[PDB]
């Protein structure tokens, strides 16, 4: 609750109980944003026009309106091998969209 | 069940991050069923019939296909006279519910000459490619294997097929997405929402 | 606090102190994402592979890892009038990323 | 800021069905004005017009309009008429003696004028030099002739500095060259200096 930022999340899919497809890997990096959208939004967390407008507007009606969120921007593929809906074996050197490489607020 | 061919592929990408692959998908096809005629007067080699269930994504462009074939001589006495021969597989057009290579239309993809028993990989990404676009017509999706054994070998040279249990013939196919990962990250989208509620 | 949506919200430039340099339009509507990415995460939020992953991981981890945002997707343009930083009076048709088009979880 | 600008804002949204051809429009009022009176070797009203048009460079340019407004300057005997004709020509090389008897010019538009009013010059070809400046030869400046015909006003003109009322500006239409990406980028940036 600070400033919107990229933090470390291990993921493990025994926990969440995707082991019954994910052949590998068993645990991967996905990392997490965490922090608030807190005025004044700066170049590093690559904010839109309507995130600048919504913060402004929370900063002035603040029991009215919400402030942006801290989300992933783009995401980075990681390496996967699982079995497909019909059981076939599948390996994808790029499984994109599993892991955080930037933040920003929205 | 997931080769270790399959989990190798993986440890090969993974371990060498540095070195992109050409191919980004990856999939196993075992051997749906097998139609094995023995060697005769006639025909002097083991014939083989092996039918897959090889299904592509429409959407998808493959770029290779691999036959992993198990190669041995069948535990013969006097074995130790020497192994060594060769190995022709046919993308089978038409066929022909009577012998194997005796009857139907065949169209060769790869020659083989063997010597270690284990592993081989036959490049037949032509039959593959043909079975995507299936277009009906004639019923394909097989291929038929022969196995020719040489002089001073085992008169039982063979491939590792049904309905045995261990070592069994599969497909390896490697492709690549015609949209470039839009589509293919749509789906994969939507079958993960089914494996979100699983 | 219920399902990701698009919600109405009507931003005036005065109150946020944007009057300075926007001359046209006065008011204009720039909508919000309201509601929660409760599990289960639907076609209609268009969601991410992390955003499915954290949410799960959410449900094993609550206290540890939070679940995905409700923000913002595409944003529409508007047409806006206003004075440069050289004060010049500028007019552009499609002002991007002004107003919400599709809410979703991330 | 003319209400020409105004006007276009209230176009574009009218008009949704309609789509503009140009995205960015800026007017740039005029910076400073030489005016030189007719006499007998040169029977015409001389003006030179001094802008500060800047376009950024990623950006590329359309249209642009040199807006000026004809009228008979409140001369006795105005109610003889109003009819002439003016013309404007990008300045290259100029020189602080005369208006158009001297420097270098080049011949943008000739304007026959009747009504008291604006009219609109379409000098596209001007402020595109102007922006590929590439240093060399001052420019950003062009200059407007004003020629009174036999009936009609003697002191037909168009209406400049030192003047305060209905002063000539520019209107110019552009569009991004990297199709708005570019452009959006910029404007974040811009609206973030303004955030604060
Ligand atoms: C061979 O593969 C095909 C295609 O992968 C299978 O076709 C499926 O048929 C079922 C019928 O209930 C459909 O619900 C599926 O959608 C089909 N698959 C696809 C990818 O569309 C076919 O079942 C397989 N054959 C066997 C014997 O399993
Ligand atoms: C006329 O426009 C020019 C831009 O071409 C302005 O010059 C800029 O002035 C700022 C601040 O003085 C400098 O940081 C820039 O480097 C200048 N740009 C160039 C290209 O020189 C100038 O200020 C404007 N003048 C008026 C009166 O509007
Ligand atoms: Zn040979
Ligand atoms: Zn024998
Ligand atoms: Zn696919
Ligand atoms: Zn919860
Ligand atoms: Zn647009
Ligand atoms: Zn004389
Ligand atoms: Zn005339
Ligand atoms: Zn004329
Ligand atoms: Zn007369
Ligand atoms: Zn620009």
């Amino acid at each position: 609750g600070s400033h919107c930022q990229k933090t470390s999340l291990r993921v493990n899919f025994e926990d969440i109980g995707w082991d019954s497809w994910i052949i590998a890997p068993k645990e991967y990096e996905a990392y997490e944003c965490k922090g608030g959208c807190f005025f004044p939004l700066a170049d590093d967390v690559t904010p839109t026009k309507h995130a600048i407008v919504q913060t402004l507007v929370h900063l002035k009606f603040p029991t009215k309106v919400g402030k942006a969120c801290c989300v992933p921007t783009k995401l980075s593929p990681i390496s996967v091998l699982y079995k497909d809906d019909m059981g076939v074996p599948t390996l994808k050197y790029h499984y994109e969209g599993m892991s955080v490489a930037e933040c920003g607020c929205r | 069940e997931p080769p270790q061919y399959m989990i190798d592929l993986y440890n090969r990408y993974t371990t060498d991050k540095s070195s992109t692959p050409a191919s980004n998908i990856v999939r196993s096809f075992s051997v749906e069923d097998a139609i094995s005629t023995a060697a005769t007067e006639d025909f002097p080699f083991q014939k083989h019939i092996l039918i897959f269930n090889i299904s592509i994504p429409r959407h998808e462009q493959i770029t290779r296909a691999e036959l992993r074939l198990y190669v041995s001589c069948q535990n013969d006495v006097d074995s130790t006279h020497g192994l060594e021969g060769s190995m022709v597989v046919y993308d089978v057009l038409e066929d022909s519910e009577t012998w194997d290579q005796a009857t139907g239309t065949k169209t060769f993809l790869v020659s083989q000459d063997i010597r270690d028993e284990g592993w081989e990989t036959l490049e037949v990404s032509s039959a593959v490619k043909r079975w995507v676009r299936a277009d009906s017509t004639t019923n394909k999706n097989k291929l038929e294997v022969t196995v020719q054994s040489h002089r001073e070998s085992c008169d039982t040279l063979d491939i590792s097929v049904p309905p045995g249990s261990k070592n069994l013939p599969f497909f390896v196919v490697f492709s690549n997405d015609r949209s470039n990962g839009t589509k293919e990250t749509r789906l994969e989208l939507k079958e993960m929402i089914g494996h979100e509620q699983e």
